[PDB]
C-alpha cells in the first residue's frame, strides 16, 4: 500500500535532505578554517585535561 | 472575408464558487483546494509566524547588551569610588602615540 | 634603396590602386590582380638575387604557381557571372546588401 | 480576459527587408523564399 | 602579450609535463569535477529534450556516457590548470628572490606613529 | 544504415535499380470520372505500386497509426462545406486547396522515395502538377481571392521545382453532362450542388494549360470515357512509349542522390508550405495555435518520438 | 499501433547499448587507476609516504 | 556536389588552416592562406544560384586583395632583414601592411563590408564554416606577431568593429546578416585585447565559436533564415526556441551566462594596463548587440506570433537528421562561468 | 550559509518532478520551511559579522533582507496560482523555476563576501525578472517595459564593473572585510570623481534616483503580480544594500559628491508624491509611492550617519512589506474587473468589508502611522537629516503631508462612495487572498515589538 504513495510523495524529502547536506557542508567548510583555533590573544586558553579542541 | 485571421474568441472567466460553493480560491479540484488551504494555514500561521516569533523573542544575547551594562556598572563604581573622571576625552593612551616632532 | 626597387614598389602600388578603383569590367580587375602578382615576383626575385640567398631562388616560381590558381579561380567565377547576365559588369553583383 | 499576443499587424513590422525603412530603402525587397532569383531574359 | 609560451624547456604539445606529477592530484570529489558531471548531465537532458524523448528517463546509458565523458575530461583539465598556476607562482617567487633590489623589505611603522588625516562626517 | 552521403560513397546507386518499368504514371481527369479504376488496373497490370488519391487525411495514414485524426487537428477544412457554401467568409475554400496541395506534395515525395529506394514504379491519380486546375476553377467561380492565387503560385514555384515530373501522363476525358449524370447517380448530397460552370472551368483548365504543358516535357495519353475501361489497351499503349523527351534520361547518380536526400526528410519537403505570408484564410492566431498544438500533443501516440510513447505500449524506453 | 518500420522497435539496439555502457565503464576504471597512480607518484616525489 | 569531392574540399580548407598554424616560414603561411581560399570558394557555391555566385565573387576579390597585401608585407620585411621566420616584423611599413591585410581577411572595420553580404548569399552551413573556421588562421598569425603590432591602429579597428557591428545589427531582419554583424563586433572584442594578452584572445575566440556553432545549428534545425520564419518555430518546436532564447541571452554577455566571461576577462586585463576609457566604451557599445539579440528573442520565444494552417501537417513528422554536438554546444554556450579559472590552461 | 542555499536549489527538481496538481502545495510548503530555517540568521553579534566561510558572510544588514526574500517567495507563489490556472503544466513549472532562481540569486547576492561575486549575482537577478515580465505580463507594453528595465540597469552597472576591477588592481583585493579594514581616503581629483560616479550610479539607477526612475513605473505596472511583488519588495533594496557597502571606500569624497543626489532625492520625493495625487492607474500610484520612499532612503545613505543608516535599513524592510501588500490588494480588484483604472470600481467597502479592512491597514502603514516601523525608519532619517541641515525639515514635513494625502485618497477612491452599478461580478473574497493579506500584514506589526532586529549593524 506504501509503494504508490512513496512513488508520488518521494519529492517531499528533497528539501530536508538538502538542508541536512547543507549543514554537513557547512561543518566541512568550518574544518578548513582552524588555523587560529585556540590561538587568538583574546580567547587563547589552556586545554581541559580531557578535551582535544576548543571548538569544531 | 472582412476578417483578418482565424482566432479563438476571448473566453469568459469562470467563478470557482459555481461548482464549489466553498472553494477557498486555491484550486479547481475541491480536495486539492482544501489541502492547499490547510498546508498554507498550518505552515504559515502555525509554524512560521508563531514558532518563529517565539524563537526570535528568546534569542540569546549575542549582541552583548547586558554584558555592556554590567561592564559599565563596574567601571562607574570603580571610577567614582576613587575620584577618577567617569570618562576620558582620550580614547588611546598618549604615551603610545608618536606625534610629528615639529609643527612649524 | 636603388631607383629600381622604388620603381617595382610603385608598380605594385599602381596595380593595387587599379584593383581598388573599379570600372565596369571584372576582367580589368583580374588583370590588375595579375599585375600585382607580377610585381611581387619581380621584387622578390631582385632581393633574392641581390643577397645571393640560394634556396629562395625557388620561392618566386612557387609564387607564380599560386598566381595561376588565383587567375584560374577568378576566370571560373567570371564565367558564372557572365552566364547569369551576359556581361561581366560588376554593377550586376548587387543582389546582396549590407 | 487573456494575455495579449502579437497579431498580423504586429508581425508585419518584421517582414520587410530592413528595420526602420527610409525613402531610399523602402524600394528594397526581401529576398526570395528560397535563395533563388528568377532568371534574366538576357538572350545572347 | 604572450606570457608563458616561450618559457624555456617547454615541450610543444604535451598538455601535461612530467614535473606536473609533483603536484597533488585533484580529489575525485572535487566540486569542480562535480560541476563538470552536472554539465554532462545537463547535456544529456538537453539531448533527450531536442530528440523529443522522455527527458529524465529515455537514455540512461547515453546520459551515463555524457556524465562520464565530462568528468573524464574535467579531471585532466583541472590537472593542467593547477599545474599552470603552480608554474606561475614558482616563477614569481624565483624572480622576487633573484631581484632583491626591486622588491625591498622596508621597515613598517605602527599606527600610533603614522599621521592619518581625519575627515569629520557632519 | 539509413541512406545518406556515407551510403552513397560506398555502394548504393539509383541508376542500377531502374528497370525500364520505373515510369512514374499519373492518371488525371475531371471530377467523378473513372480515373481511379483505370489507375488501379494499370498498377495491377504493370506490377507497380498504386497510390490512392491524396485527401485531407493523407498524411495521417503515413504517421503514427494510419487512422485519420480529428479534422480540427488535421486539415482544418471540409470538402462537404466547400460544396455547401463555397463562398463562406471563414476562408474554408482556399484553406482546403492549400492543404490539399501540401498533401499532394507529401504523396509525391513518398512515391518518389519508394521508386528511388526500390526501383518499383508508382501510379498516381493527380499530382502537384495538376492540382492547380482546381485552384483555377475556384478562382473563376468567385470562390477564392486573387491573393490566394498569388500565394498558391508562390508555394508551387518554390516547391515543384525540386522534383522530376512523371514519365507518363494519362488523361481520362468525360464530357460535363455525363459528369453531372454520374454525380446525380452517385447519391452524395453535397456533390449534387456542383454547378456546370465549375466542372467546365476544371475541364478548360486541364485542356488549355495542363495537357499542353505536359506534352512539352512528357508523353500524354488521352482516352474517352468509353475506351477508358480497356485497361489492357491502355497498358499496351504505355508499354510502347519512348521516354526520350523529359529530363529523366538527363539524370545521373548525383542528381538521384540529391533527389533521394530530399524525398526522405518530409520536413524539408514541407518547408515552404508554411511561408510567412499572412492571408486571413490560412493565418491562425497565437491563442488558437497554442490550444490546437496542445490538443495534438495530448494524442495517444504523439507526445514523443514514435519509439518512445509508453502509453501505446513502447518498452525498454530507459535503454533507448 | 504504428503502421511502418519504426527502426527502434520493442527491443533496443543491444550492440549500441553494450558499446555505450562498455565505454563508460572503461573510462571510469581508467580514471580510478589514473588517480591512484597520480597519488602514488605525488607521494613518492614529495616524500609523504 | 559529389560527397567525396565535398569531403576533399573541406579537408583542404582545414589543411590550409593547419598549414598556417604550424608553419615557421612566411611563404608556407601564405601558401596555407592560398590553399584555404582555393578550397573555400566552391564550398560557398555548393548550392548553386546567382546569390551564391555573387557571394563567392565578392569573397574571392576581398581575400585575393588581402593575400596580395600580405605577400607585399612579407617581401618588404625580407628586404629590410633577410628573414623568413614569423617572429616580429622588422619594418613598421611592412607591419602596417600586414595588419591591414589580416584585418581585411578577418573582416574588421573598415573592411567589414563583405561580411554581411557573403553571409547572406550562402547557405547556413557555409555561413557556419565562414564565421567559425575562417577566423582561426588570421588570428593565429596576429597572435604570433602581437608584440610588433602598433596598438593605435589595432585598437582603432577594434573599436570601429564593435561600433559598426552593433549599429549594423540594429537594422537587420535577416538572420544571416544578424550573425555577420555579431561576428564583426566579436572580432573587434577579440582584437582589442590582442596587444595585451593573447590568452584572452584565444578564450574569446573559443567562447564565440561555441556560441556561434550553437546558434547556427539551432537555425539549421529550425530551417529559418528570416525573423518571421523563426517566429513560427514556437508552434512546432518550443524547446528549440527556448534554447535559442537562452543562447541569445548568453551572446549578449549577460551574467551568469558564459558569454559574460570573455568581456569580463578582457576589460579586467585592460585595466591592468591603465586602459579604462576603451573598456568602458566597449561594454557600453556591446549593449547594442544585446538589444538586437533581445529583439530576436522577443519575436521568437518570449511571445507567440501567428502561425499558418499547413503547420499542422508538420506536427506529424520528426527531424530526420540529428545533430550530435548541439546539446554539448548549448551547455558550453551557457553554463561554464563557474569554470572560468580553467582559462589558465590556455597559456 | 549552504543550509539555506542547498534547500533552495533542491526546490527546482522538487517542482520539476511533482505531480501536475501538486506543484503549488509542495512549493509553498517547502518555501515556508526554508523561510523558517533562514529565520535563524537573525542572531547577530554586534562587533563583527557572521563569517561562515571565505565566500559567504552574514551581517545585521544582510539577515533581515534574506528573511524578507525567503518570506516573499511563498507569498508570490500564493498570489500567482490564481491567474496561472489555465496555464499548462510545463509553463507553470517554468514560472515557479523563474521564481526559485530569482530567490537563489538574491540569497547569494545578499551574502557574498567579495564584490565581483556580488556584482555577478546582482546582474544575474536581471534575467529571471526580464523573462517573467516579458513572458507572463498581460499587455503589449510589457515588451517595452522589459527593455526599459534592462538597459537602465546595464547602462549603470557596466561602469561599476570597470571600477571594481580597477580597484582590485590597486588595492589587491575586493573582499569586503579587507576593503573595510584597509580603507584609505579618496583625494580630490577628476579620476577619483569619475571612479566615485562609476561606483555609485548603478545603485542610484536601482533605487531608482529621481530622474533615472522612468523604468520603474513601466516595469512595475506591466509585470505580473509576483513580478511586481519581488521588484518592489526586494530588488529595489539591492541598490540600497549596495550603497551601504560601497560608501566605505568613497570618503571623504562623498562629503561633496553627494550634493546633486541629495537635491534630486529631496525635490523628486516631493515631485513623485505630488504625481501620486493625479494618477488614473492604481498600480502606477503604488510605483510612484515606492519612488518617493526610496528617495528618502537615498538621502539617508548619502548623509552617512549611524541614525541615517539605521533609518534606511528599517525603511527598506517596512517599505518592502507594505508595497508588496498594496500590489496584492490592487491585483485582487484587477482580477475582479480586469482594469487598473482607479475610479472604475468604487464603493468596495460595501461589497468586500474584510478586504476594505486590509486596504485600510495597508494605507495606514504607507503613511507611516506610529508606532509602525515605517515611521521608525522615516523619523530616524528625518532626525539625521535635520542634524545635517535644519532646513531639510521643510521638505521632509511637506513629503509627509503629501504622502498622507495620496494614501487616504486611494483608500477613499476605491473603498468609499457608492458602488458602480453596472459592475455585477464582484465575488466574495477567497480564503487565499485574505490569507495573503494577513501574511503580509502580521509580520510587519510584529516587527514593532522587536525593532532592533531590523535596525541594522549601526544599532
Ligand atoms: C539545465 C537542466 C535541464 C536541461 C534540460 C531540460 C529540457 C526540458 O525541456 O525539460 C523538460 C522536462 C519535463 O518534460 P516532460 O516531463 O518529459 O513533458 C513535457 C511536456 O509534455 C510538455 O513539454 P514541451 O517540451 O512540449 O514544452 C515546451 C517548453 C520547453 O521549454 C523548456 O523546457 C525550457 C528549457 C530551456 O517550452 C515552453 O513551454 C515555452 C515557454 C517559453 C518560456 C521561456 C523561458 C525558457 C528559458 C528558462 C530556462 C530556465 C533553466 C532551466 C529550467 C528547468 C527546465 C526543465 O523537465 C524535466 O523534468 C527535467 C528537469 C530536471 C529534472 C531532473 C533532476 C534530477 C532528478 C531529481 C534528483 C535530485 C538530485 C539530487 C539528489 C539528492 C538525493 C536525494
Ligand atoms: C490600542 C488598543 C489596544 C487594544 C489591545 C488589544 C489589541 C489586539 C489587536 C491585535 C492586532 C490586530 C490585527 C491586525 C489585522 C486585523 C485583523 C482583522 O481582520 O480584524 C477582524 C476582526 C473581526 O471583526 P469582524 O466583525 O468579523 O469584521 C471586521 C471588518 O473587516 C471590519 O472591521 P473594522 O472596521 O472594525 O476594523 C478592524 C480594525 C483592525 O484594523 C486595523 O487597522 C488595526 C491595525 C492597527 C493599525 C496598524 C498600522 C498602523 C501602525 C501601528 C502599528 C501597531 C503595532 C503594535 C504591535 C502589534 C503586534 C501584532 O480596525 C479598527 O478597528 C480601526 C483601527 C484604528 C486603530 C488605530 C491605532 C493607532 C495606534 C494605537 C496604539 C498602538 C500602540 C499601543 C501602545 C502605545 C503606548 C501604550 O475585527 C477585530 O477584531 C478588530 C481588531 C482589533 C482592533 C485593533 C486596534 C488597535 C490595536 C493595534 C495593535 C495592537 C497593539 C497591542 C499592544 C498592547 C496595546
Ligand atoms: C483578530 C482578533 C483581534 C481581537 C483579539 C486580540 C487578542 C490580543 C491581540 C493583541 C496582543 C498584544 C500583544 C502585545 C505584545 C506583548 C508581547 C511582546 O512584548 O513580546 C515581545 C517579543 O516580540 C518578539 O521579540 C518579536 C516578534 C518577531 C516576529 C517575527 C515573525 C517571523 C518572521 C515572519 C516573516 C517576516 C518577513 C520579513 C522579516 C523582515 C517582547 O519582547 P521583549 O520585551 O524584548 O522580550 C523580553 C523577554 N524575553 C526576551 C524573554 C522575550
Ligand atoms: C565554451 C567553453 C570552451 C569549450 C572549448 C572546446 C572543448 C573541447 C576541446 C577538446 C579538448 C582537447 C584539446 C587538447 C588535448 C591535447 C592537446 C594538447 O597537447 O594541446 C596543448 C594545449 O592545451 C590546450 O590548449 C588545452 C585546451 C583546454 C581548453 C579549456 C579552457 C576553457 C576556459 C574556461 C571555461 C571552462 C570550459 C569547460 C570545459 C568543458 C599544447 O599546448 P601548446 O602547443 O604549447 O599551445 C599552443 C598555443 N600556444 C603556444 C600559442 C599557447
Ligand atoms: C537625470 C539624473 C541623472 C543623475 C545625475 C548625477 C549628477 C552627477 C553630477 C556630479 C556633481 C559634481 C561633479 C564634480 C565636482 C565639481 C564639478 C565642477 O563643476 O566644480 C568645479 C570644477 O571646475 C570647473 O567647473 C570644471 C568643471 C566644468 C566642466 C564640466 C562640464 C559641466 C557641464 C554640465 C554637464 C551635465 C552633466 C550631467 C549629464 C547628464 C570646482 O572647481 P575646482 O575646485 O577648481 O576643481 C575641482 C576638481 N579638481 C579638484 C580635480 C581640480
Ligand atoms: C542609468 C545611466 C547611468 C549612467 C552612468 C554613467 C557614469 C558612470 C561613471 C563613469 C564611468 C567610467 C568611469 C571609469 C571607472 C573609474 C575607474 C578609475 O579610477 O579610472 C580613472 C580614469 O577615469 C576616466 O578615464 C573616466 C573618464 C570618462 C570616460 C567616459 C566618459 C563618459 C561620459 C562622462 C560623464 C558621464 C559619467 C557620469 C554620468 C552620471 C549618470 C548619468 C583613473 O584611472 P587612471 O587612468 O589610472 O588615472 C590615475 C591618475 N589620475
Ligand atoms: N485538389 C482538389 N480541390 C478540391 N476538391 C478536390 C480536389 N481533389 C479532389 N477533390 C474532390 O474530391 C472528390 C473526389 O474526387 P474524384 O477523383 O473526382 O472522385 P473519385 O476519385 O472517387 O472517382 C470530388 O468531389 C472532387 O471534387
Amino acid at each position: 500500500n506504501v509503494l504508490q504513495i512513496v512513488r508520488d510523495h518521494w519529492v517531499h524529502i528533497l528539501v530536508p535532505v538538502g538542508f541536512v547536506f547543507g549543514c554537513y557542508l557547512d561543518r566541512r567548510s568550518d574544518e578548513k578554517l582552524t588555523a587560529f583555533r585556540n590561538k587568538s590573544l583574546l580567547f587563547k586558553r589552556e586545554l581541559r585535561p580531557n578535551e582535544e579542541v576548543t571548538w569544531k | 472575408p472582412t476578417i483578418r485571421l482565424q482566432e479563438d474568441p476571448d473566453p469568459e472567466d469562470e467563478n470557482l464558487y459555481e461548482k464549489n460553493p466553498d472553494s477557498h480560491g486555491y484550486d479547481k479540484d475541491p480536495i486539492v483546494d482544501l489541502w492547499n488551504m490547510r498546508v498554507v494555514f498550518f505552515f504559515g500561521f502555525s509554524i512560521v509566524l508563531v514558532l518563529g516569533s517565539t524563537f526570535v523573542a528568546y534569542l540569546p544575547d549575542y549582541r552583548m547588551q547586558e554584558w555592556a551594562r554590567r561592564e559599565a556598572e563596574r567601571l562607574v563604581k570603580y571610577r567614582e569610588a576613587n575620584g577618577l573622571p567617569l570618562m576620558e576625552s582620550n580614547c588611546f593612551d598618549p604615551n603610545k602615540i608618536q606625534l610629528p616632532e615639529d609643527e612649524d | 634603396m636603388p631607383l629600381v626597387y622604388m620603381n617595382i614598389i610603385m608598380a605594385f602600388a599602381i596595380a593595387l590602386a587599379g584593383l581598388l578603383m573599379y570600372r565596369s569590367h571584372l576582367m580589368s580587375s583580374l588583370l590588375c590582380l595579375e599585375g600585382m602578382m607580377l610585381s611581387l615576383f619581380i621584387m622578390s626575385t631582385l632581393i633574392i638575387l641581390n643577397t645571393h640567398f640560394t634556396l629562395a631562388n625557388m620561392m618566386p616560381i612557387i609564387l607564380l604557381v599560386f598566381a595561376a590558381c588565383e587567375a584560374a579561380l577568378g576566370l571560373s567565377l567570371l564565367v558564372m557571372v557572365s552566364n547569369t547576365y551576359g556581361t561581366d559588369y560588376v554593377q550586376n553583383l548587387n543582389l546582396l546588401q549590407c | 480576459a487573456r494575455q495579449w499576443q502579437p497579431d498580423v499587424e504586429w508581425a508585419e513590422q518584421f517582414g520587410g527587408a530592413v528595420m526602420y525603412p527610409t525613402k531610399e530603402t523602402a524600394h528594397w525587397k526581401p529576398p526570395p523564399w528560397n535563395d533563388v532569383d528568377p532568371p534574366k531574359d538576357t538572350l545572347v | 602579450m604572450t606570457m608563458m609560451s616561450g618559457r624555456p624547456g617547454r615541450v610543444p604539445l604535451q598538455f601535461l609535463p612530467n614535473e606536473a606529477r609533483s603536484l597533488p592530484p585533484p580529489k575525485l570529489t572535487d566540486p569542480r569535477l562535480v560541476y563538470m558531471g552536472f554539465l554532462g548531465y545537463c547535456s544529456g537532458l538537453i539531448d533527450n529534450a531536442i530528440r523529443r524523448r522522455p527527458v529524465v528517463s529515455a537514455g540512461l546509458h547515453r546520459q551515463l556516457l555524457y556524465v562520464t565523458s565530462f568528468v573524464f575530461f574535467g579531471y585532466y583539465l583541472l590537472k593542467r590548470q593547477d599545474y599552470m598556476y603552480a608554474l606561475r607562482d614558482h616563477d614569481m617567487f624565483a624572480y622576487v628572490k633573484s631581484h632583491p633590489e626591486d622588491f625591498p623589505e622596508k621597515d613598517k611603522k605602527t599606527y600610533g606613529e603614522i599621521l592619518e588625516e581625519f575627515h569629520p562626517v557632519r | 544504415l539509413q541512406y545518406g552521403p556515407l551510403a552513397f560513397v560506398l555502394g548504393e546507386r539509383t541508376t542500377r535499380k531502374l528497370t525500364e518499368t520505373s515510369k512514374v504514371i499519373t492518371v488525371d481527369g475531371n471530377i467523378c470520372s473513372g480515373k481511379g479504376r483505370l489507375a488501379r488496373e494499370i498498377a495491377e497490370k504493370l506490377g507497380l505500386r498504386h497510390f490512392p488519391e491524396a485527401g485531407i487525411h493523407y498524411a495521417d495514414s503515413t504517421t503514427g497509426d494510419g487512422k485519420p485524426l480529428d479534422v480540427q487537428l488535421s486539415g482544418n477544412c471540409s470538402l462537404e462545406k466547400f460544396y455547401d457554401d463555397p463562398k463562406s467568409n471563414d476562408g474554408n475554400s482556399y484553406r482546403l486547396q492549400s492543404w490539399l496541395y501540401a498533401s499532394r506534395l507529401l504523396q509525391y515525395a513518398d512515391a518518389l522515395e519508394h521508386l528511388l529506394s526500390t526501383g518499383q514504379g508508382v501510379v498516381l491519380e493527380r499530382s502537384i502538377y495538376s492540382d492547380f486546375v482546381f485552384l483555377e476553377a475556384m478562382y473563376r467561380q468567385g470562390f477564392i481571392r486573387k491573393q490566394c492565387v498569388e500565394h498558391y503560385n508562390e508555394v508551387k514555384k518554390v516547391t515543384a521545382c525540386e522534383y522530376l515530373p512523371p514519365h507518363v501522363v494519362v488523361y481520362v476525358d468525360v464530357p460535363v453532362p455525363e459528369i453531372q449524370s454520374r454525380i446525380q447517380k452517385k447519391g452524395n448530397p453535397h456533390e449534387m450542388k456542383i454547378t456546370a460552370a465549375y466542372l467546365q472551368d476544371i475541364e478548360n483548365a486541364y485542356k488549355k494549360t495542363f495537357l499542353p504543358e505536359m506534352s512539352e516535357k512528357c508523353e500524354v495519353l488521352q482516352y474517352s470515357a468509353r475506351e477508358a475501361e480497356d485497361a489492357e489497351k491502355v497498358v499496351e499503349d504505355i508499354e510502347y512509349l519512348k521516354c526520350d523527351k523529359g529530363p529523366w534520361p538527363d539524370q545521373d547518380d548525383r542528381t538521384f542522390h540529391r533527389l533521394r536526400m530530399l524525398v526522405q526528410n518530409k520536413l524539408e519537403v514541407l518547408n515552404y508550405t508554411t511561408i510567412p505570408v499572412y492571408l486571413p484564410e490560412i493565418t491562425i492566431g497565437a491563442h488558437q495555435s497554442d490550444r490546437v498544438f496542445q490538443k495534438f500533443t495530448e494524442l495517444p501516440g504523439r507526445k514523443y518520438s514514435p519509439g518512445y510513447n509508453e502509453d501505446v505500449g513502447d518498452k525498454w524506453i530507459w535503454l533507448k | 499501433k504504428f503502421y511502418i518500420r519504426e527502426p527502434p522497435h520493442g527491443s533496443p539496439d543491444w550492440l549500441k547499448v553494450g558499446l555505450t555502457l562498455g565505454t563508460s565503464v572503461f573510462l571510469w576504471i581508467y580514471l580510478i587507476k589514473q588517480h591512484k597512480e597520480d597519488v602514488l607518484e605525488y607521494k613518492r616525489r614529495n616524500g609523504l609516504e | 556536389m559529389n560527397p567525396i569531392i565535398y569531403t576533399t574540399l573541406i579537408m583542404t580548407v582545414m589543411s590550409g588552416t593547419m598549414l598556417v598554424m604550424i608553419s615557421s616560414h612566411w611563404l608556407l603561411i601564405w601558401i596555407g592562406f592560398e590553399m584555404n581560399l582555393l578550397a573555400m570558394i566552391p564550398v560557398l557555391m555548393k548550392n548553386f544560384n546567382p546569390r551564391a555566385t555573387e557571394a563567392a565573387t565578392k569573397y574571392f576579390l576581398t581575400q585575393a586583395t588581402a593575400s596580395m597585401m600580405l605577400m607585399m608585407a612579407i617581401i618588404i620585411n625580407l628586404l629590410y632583414s633577410g628573414q623568413w621566420t614569423i617572429t616580429k616584423m622588422f619594418n613598421p611599413v611592412a607591419m602596417t601592411m600586414m595588419t591591414m591585410a589580416l584585418a581585411m581577411k578577418l573582416g574588421l572595420s573598415p573592411f567589414h563590408f563583405w561580411v554581411p553580404e557573403v553571409t547572406q548569399g550562402i547557405s547556413l552551413q557555409a555561413g557556419l564554416l565562414l564565421l567559425t573556421w575562417q577566423k582561426l588562421a588570421p588570428l593565429s598569425v596576429l597572435c604570433q606577431i602581437s608584440q610588433s603590432i602598433n596598438p593605435n591602429l589595432m585598437l582603432t579597428m577594434a573599436m570601429l568593429s564593435i561600433l559598426i557591428g552593433g549599429w549594423g545589427g540594429l537594422n537587420q531582419t535577416q538572420l544571416r546578416k544578424i550573425m555577420a554583424y555579431s561576428s564583426i563586433a566579436h572580432m573587434g572584442w577579440m582584437t582589442a585585447v590582442l596587444p595585451y594578452n593573447t590568452t584572452m584572445t584565444i578564450l574569446n575566440l573559443l567562447i564565440y565559436i561555441t556560441m556561434t556553432l550553437a546558434m547556427f545549428m539551432l537555425l539549421i534545425h529550425s530551417s529559418a533564415t528570416t525573423t518571421l520564419s523563426l517566429s513560427h518555430t514556437w508552434n512546432k518546436m518550443p524547446v528549440i526556441t527556448s534554447l535559442m532564447m537562452v543562447t541569445l541571452l548568453s551572446m549578449g554577455g549577460l551574467p551568469p551566462l558564459s558569454g559574460f566571461m570573455p568581456k569580463w576577462m578582457i576589460i579586467q586585463e585592460m585595466t591592468k594596463n591603465e586602459s579604462i576609457i576603451m573598456p568602458t566604451l566597449m561594454a557600453m557599445t556591446a549593449l547594442l548587440n544585446l538589444y538586437f539579440y533581445m529583439r530576436l528573442a522577443y519575436s521568437s520565444s518570449l511571445t507567440m506570433f501567428p502561425s499558418t494552417n499547413n503547420m499542422k501537417m508538420k506536427w506529424q513528422f520528426e527531424h530526420t537528421k540529428q545533430m550530435k554536438l548541439l546539446p554539448t554546444m548549448i551547455v558550453l554556450s551557457t553554463l561554464v562561468l563557474p569554470m572560468t579559472p580553467a582559462l589558465s590552461s590556455l597559456n | 550559509m549552504l543550509k539555506i542555499i542547498i534547500p533552495t536549489t533542491m526546490l527546482l527538481p522538487m517542482t520539476w518532478m511533482s505531480k501536475h496538481n501538486m506543484i503549488w502545495i509542495n512549493a509553498t510548503v517547502h518555501s515556508l520551511l526554508i523561510s523558517l530555517i533562514s529565520l535563524s540568521l537573525l542572531n547577530q553579534l554586534g562587533e563583527n559579522s557572521l563569517n561562515f566561510s571565505l565566500t559567504f558572510f552574514s551581517d545585521s544588514l544582510s539577515a533581515p533582507l534574506l528573511v524578507l526574500t525567503t518570506w516573499l517567495l511563498p507569498l508570490m507563489l500564493m498570489a500567482s496560482q490564481s491567474h496561472l490556472s489555465k496555464e499548462t503544466t510545463t509553463r507553470k513549472k517554468l514560472y515557479i523555476t523563474m521564481l526559485i532562481l530569482l530567490q537563489l540569486f538574491l540569497i547569494m547576492t545578499f551574502t557574498a563576501t567579495e564584490l565581483i561575486l556580488f556584482y555577478i549575482l546582482f546582474e544575474a537577478t536581471l534575467v529571471p525578472t526580464l523573462i517573467i515580465i516579458t513572458r507572463w505580463g498581460n499587455q503589449t507594453e510589457r515588451l517595452n517595459a522589459g527593455l526599459y528595465f534592462l538597459f537602465y540597469t546595464l547602462a549603470g552597472s557596466l561602469p561599476l564593473l570597470v571600477a571594481l576591477v580597477y580597484i582590485q588592481n590597486t588595492t589587491g583585493s575586493l573582499n569586503f572585510l579587507i576593503i573595510h579594514y584597509w580603507s584609505h581616503p579618496l583625494s580630490n581629483s577628476w579620476s577619483n570623481i569619475f571612479m566615485w560616479l562609476a561606483c555609485i550610479m548603478a545603485f542610484m539607477v536601482k533605487m531608482p534616483l529621481y530622474g533615472l526612475h522612468l523604468w520603474l513605473p513601466k516595469a512595475h505596472v506591466e509585470a505580473p503580480i509576483a513580478g511586481s511583488m519581488v521588484l518592489a519588495a526586494v530588488l529595489l533594496k539591492l541598490g540600497g544594500y549596495g550603497m551601504m557597502r560601497i560608501t566605505t571606500i568613497l570618503n571623504p569624497l562623498t562629503n561633496y559628491m553627494a550634493y546633486p543626489f541629495l537635491m534630486l532625492s529631496m525635490w523628486g520625493m516631493i515631485m513623485t508624491s505630488s504625481i501620486c495625487l493625479r494618477q488614473t492607474d492604481l498600480k502606477s500610484l503604488i510605483a510612484y509611492s515606492s519612488v518617493s520612499h526610496m528617495a528618502l532612503v537615498i538621502v539617508a545613505i548619502m548623509i552617512q550617519t549611524p541614525w541615517s543608516f539605521m533609518g534606511a535599513t528599517a525603511l527598506m524592510i517596512a517599505h518592502g512589506l507594505t508595497s508588496s501588500m498594496l500590489f496584492c490588494l490592487a491585483n485582487t480588484n484587477y482580477e475582479r474587473v480586469h482594469s487598473r483604472t482607479m475610479i472604475l470600481a468604487r464603493g468596495l467597502q460595501t461589497l468586500l468589508p474584510l478586504m476594505a479592512t486590509w486596504w485600510l491597514v495597508a494605507s495606514l502603514t504607507n503613511l507611516a502611522l506610529p508606532p509602525s516601523i515605517n515611521l521608525i525608519g522615516e523619523l530616524f532619517i528625518i532626525t539625521a537629516s535635520f542634524s545635517w541641515s535644519n532646513i531639510t525639515i521643510i521638505l521632509m514635513g511637506m513629503n509627509m503631508m503629501i504622502t498622507a494625502l495620496y494614501s487616504l485618497y486611494m483608500l477613499i477612491t476605491t473603498q468609499r462612495g457608492k458602488y458602480t452599478h453596472h459592475i455585477n461580478n464582484i465575488k466574495p473574497s477567497f480564503t487565499r487572498e485574505n490569507a495573503l493579506m494577513a501574511l503580509h500584514i502580521l509580520p510587519l506589526l510584529l516587527l514593532t515589538l522587536n525593532p532592533k532586529m531590523i535596525l541594522g549593524p549601526l544599532y
